[PDB]
RNA sequence: AACGAGCUUGGUGAUAGCUGGUUACCCAAAAAAUGAAUUUAAGUUCAAUUUUAAACUUGCUAAAAAAACAAAAUCAAAAA
RNA sequence: AAGAAAUUCGUACAUCUAGGAGCUAUAGAACUAGUACCGCAAGGGAAAGAUGAAAGACUAAUUAAAAGUAAGAACAAGCAAAGAUUAAACCUUGUACCUUUUGCAUAAUGAACUAACUAGAAAACUUCUAACUAAAAGAAUUACAGCUAGAAACCCCGAAACCAAAC
């Protein structure tokens, strides 16, 4: 036995450190603690890409309820702010819903006239003035 | 794994004793010496491998010629398989042909 | 030459200071790791991976 | 099977596009006799810069002093 | 092997101060090889838990596994202790805080069966533990009233947040 | 080497390699019709060339008289 | 075959190899044309004479010959009279 | 206690084109598994493929007419 | 596959009664022993020990340290975890591992768990690094830039059989 690995101690310890909190044989048997930790470190792999396709459902399921409250759909009002030239994000917008409910009411009000001049401007046929909230800056 | 709960004793070595410090000393005997001897005899070992090098096959052959008429029965009945089966192993087997 | 002169600003020469010439020796590869371990490299099951393929000209 | 309202429209919107794409592609610019020789030049430029980095492979210069820089290695205080 | 058990009764605190509660004493002991199985132990062991000394001595006199027995001389040998040499007034003053069962050292042996066959035997051995504590057993548990319950209930309403959010 | 690679190797050189480098690079050059192709090695003191040009360093050296 | 041997520890030469083909210094090899003596009267005159002539061989049989035969086979021999003299080298040759 | 031929030691690390196994990390490239011979088809050798290095110069897509075929595979000018 | 001789060369450490980039209780001898035990016989053939200067000082200590248990049974829902969360469980996402098969498995082999042990080895040719160079090599060899030296390589376990001599 002219060389023999004096290590062993601490490379069990790298894995097993990670499967304390589980239940079972799992937390103290190596042969079975090895199998369960990298079955862990995938799913935590392919859970940070997950997370933020999950929150953006979060936004876009509150933002509908706080618009309901005023008689809007949600395709109408996210529609009508882009043509007012607002760039606010579905993120932002969830937290004026929750802790400014006078401005979120007053882009409510907003999002449903730029709707009404839209109405007007498709029956109304031939040349006519455009809507007052229905012009459109421009940048060069 | 289980592991040692004390320090072994310490190891002090002596690195100024006379086997380390005159270690290489005339090993140009025969530069320096106008060639009455080679380095090579200044070797100690067996008998069978001073000056010489070889792989275990040629070792094992070797070993034979110079001291084989001088082994113990035992000794020497393994000595001879040892050659048949390294013979077969260099001559038959491997993966390139 | 100059390189002389860098001689003797250097450290002294001693045993714990050699080098050999860069390039002069190639690694040696062990089976243990993945790349080179598993069938380290003989193929799937058949007469070459057990080490009895025939004879040179055959 | 019932093809789906989406997959229908999806369909028509790539046919589309592609009819535009017959459209541009009908009226070229140059004719072919006018085409002929007018990019010689560049061409054989290109092909030169490709054979000389192909013939100039050699090994690299080899210099004392990384050679004679291992012994600060066992640089001090005094 | 360990011994600890034994050498629990070696420690020596400083002098209380007096202004301080008056510190109860206590006392280990225990029995090493026993030829007894350390599984069927356990549910002696566990019975007598919380109990006084007095009480538990008369449960066990009426028991008749051979294990009762055995915990009983135990018992007896710890109570003489506790006066004779950790300064307890009353005997009857004593309960019983700790009390549980051990593996010991065992031997193999041959088990025979029918065609040459065999298997192999366990002779099982155990050891048993207590602790003593000066004083009357603690107050038993009283189960959570149904007004209780509830104001646990509306303590989980009140802790929401509001998740995910600014 | 490697059976079709041809060079040529100026070996015992001593003082300033890199002053021979420049010499030979402009000797040789209007003859290739490009600048050569060469290697110092300052640890060995020689100089390598790309291609067979013995005769010519051969004639060369003696001109300068070393 | 034997690369090492039991009394010396060397590779050993092929003997079937040397007695049928000739190696040129340069890394050539020659051999005869089998059936060069065999059922003459039923081959044509042409035929006849492609048998006759000496032959080289290729890449892959030259490697393999040189594995089965040692270095003694591969020196240079310097024969009075040679009439392989011309033949041991090769001239004008870029590869 | 196990005889279509006893048991033990040695020859013996018998032989096995068949079954199972073959222990650190990172970077890079990559297959088809078509043709030929073989007591050969549970295997091997050669071509073909892939690949690392080196020398130096044209390649890939496209490709008019004019052929050869019979009434889309060859072939590859000039250009891009 | 096997394989000479003729003919050349060599007094060698030479008290080195000495040495180790050899093993340290699953290693090194099978060995504390050819004993215990097994077989009618030839024959096969193990396991293990640990205080201190003093026990004419009561046998010493040291270690959250393996699996296994105890202290402390359990609480709708699911490869047992991950994103999370004020909150252990509830909500969402997710068809155990190795080998082998057609790059596919809810197919079929193998694994009760822990500790130790347990499997790629050679230099003909090539490439890289140096010495000297029409010559290189410390005798015998190679050479129309060669020659000398260094570094770089090709596994483990498993039959039914056959032969010799004992019992
Ligand atoms: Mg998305
Ligand atoms: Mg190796
Ligand atoms: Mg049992
Ligand atoms: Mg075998
Ligand atoms: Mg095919
Ligand atoms: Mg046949
Ligand atoms: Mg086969
Ligand atoms: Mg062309
Ligand atoms: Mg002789
Ligand atoms: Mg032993
Ligand atoms: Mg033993
Ligand atoms: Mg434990
Ligand atoms: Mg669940
Ligand atoms: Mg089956
Ligand atoms: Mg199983
Ligand atoms: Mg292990």
């Amino acid at each position: 036995l002219r060389n023999r690995l004096t290590d062993r101690y601490w490379r069990v310890q790298e894995v097993l450190k990670h499967a304390q909190h589980f239940r079972g044989r799992k937390n103290r048997c190596y042969r079975l603690a090895v199998r369960a930790v990298t079955r862990a470190f995938v799913k935590c792999t392919k859970a940070r890409r997950l997370k933020k396709r999950n929150l953006r459902t979060l936004w876009i399921n509150r933002i509908t309820a706080a618009s309901q409250e005023h008689g809007l759909k949600y395709p109408a009002f996210i529609v009508n702010l882009i043509k007012c030239q607002v760039e606010l994000n579905r993120k932002v917008l969830v937290d004026l819903a929750i802790y400014e409910p006078k401005t979120f009411k007053s882009l409510a009000a907003l999002a449903k006239r730029r709707q009404q001049e839209g109405f007007a401007a498709a029956l109304g046929d031939g040349k006519e003035p455009e809507g007052i909230f229905s012009r459109v800056v421009q940048y060069h | 794994a289980f592991v040692r709960l004390t320090l072994p004793p310490p190891k002090v070595v002596d690195r100024w004793n006379e086997k380390r410090a005159l270690f290489g000393v005339y090993d140009n005997i025969g530069i320096l010496g106008n060639f009455e001897k080679h380095p090579k005899e200044l070797i100690k070992g067996p008998v069978w491998l001073r000056g010489w090098r070889g792989n275990e096959l040629q070792r094992c052959v070797r070993k034979k010629k110079f001291v084989g008429n001088r082994m113990f029965i035992e000794d020497l009945h393994n000595l001879n398989k040892r050659i048949s089966y390294l013979y077969k192993h260099f001559n038959r087997h491997g993966k390139y042909r | 030459g100059t390189s002389l002169d860098l001689l003797r600003s250097l450290p002294r020469v001693s045993l714990a200071n050699l080098k050999p010439s860069p390039n002069s020796r190639k690694r040696e590869r062990r089976p243990r790791d993945r790349r080179r371990g598993r069938k380290c490299g003989r193929g799937h099951k058949g007469e070459r991976q057990r080490g009895t393929r025939p004879r040179l000209g055959f | 099977r019932t093809v789906s309202f989406q997959a229908k429209e999806s369909m028509i919107r790539r046919l589309e596009v592609e009819a535009e794409n017959h459209y541009w592609l009908s009226m070229p610019y140059m004719t072919a006799e006018q085409e002929c020789g007018h990019a010689a030049e560049r061409r054989a430029q290109a092909f030169e810069a490709i054979k000389a980095a192909a013939t100039s492979k050699f090994p690299k210069h080899r210099y004392i002093a990384d050679q004679l820089d291992h012994l600060n290695i066992s640089k001090k205080w005094s | 092997i360990s011994r600890k058990w034994e050498k629990k009764n070696k420690i020596v605190y400083p002098p209380q101060l007096p202004g301080e509660p008056r510190r109860p004493a206590e006392i280990y002991h225990c029995r090493r090889q026993i030829k007894y199985s350390k599984d069927k132990m356990w549910y002696l062991a566990k019975m007598i838990r919380g109990m006084s000394i007095d009480q538990a001595l008369a449960q066990l006199e009426f028991n008749d596994k051979k294990g009762a027995q055995i915990i009983k001389e135990v018992l007896l040998e710890a109570q003489d202790m506790a006066v004779r040499d950790h300064n307890v007034e009353f005997r009857s003053n004593l309960h019983i805080a700790e009390s549980t069962s051990g593996r010991g050292q065992c031997l193999k042996r041959i088990r025979y069966h029918g065609r040459g066959r065999f298997g192999i035997m366990e002779k099982v051995y155990c050891h048993y533990f207590v602790k003593l504590v000066e004083g009357p057993p603690p107050p038993p548990e009283v189960p959570k009233t149904a007004v209780d319950h509830a104001k646990d209930y509306i303590q989980q309403l009140r802790s929401r947040t509001i998740i995910h959010t600014l | 080497t490697h059976g079709n690679r041809q060079m040529t190797l100026i070996r015992k050189v001593e003082g300033d390699i890199w002053a021979l480098q420049k010499d030979v690079e402009e000797f040789l050059s209007p003859l290739l019709g490009k600048t050569p192709i060469t290697q110092v090695n300052e640890v060995t003191g020689t100089l390598r060339i790309k291609g067979y040009f013995d005769e010519q360093l051969k004639a060369w050296l003696l001109e300068k008289g070393f | 075959l034997t690369y090492c041997s039991t009394r010396k520890g060397k590779r050993k030469t092929v003997k079937s190899v040397v007695h049928r083909f000739l190696r040129l210094h340069s890394g050539l090899w020659l051999r005869r044309k089998a059936g060069y003596k065999k059922k003459l009267w039923k081959k044509s005159t042409a035929r006849k004479k492609r048998l006759r002539e000496f032959v080289f061989c290729s890449k892959t049989q030259s490697k393999l010959l040189d594995k089965m035969t040692t270095s003694f086979w591969k020196r240079r021999n310097w024969y009075a009279g040679d009439p392989y003299q011309m033949y041991h080298d090769r001239t004008n040759l870029r590869v």
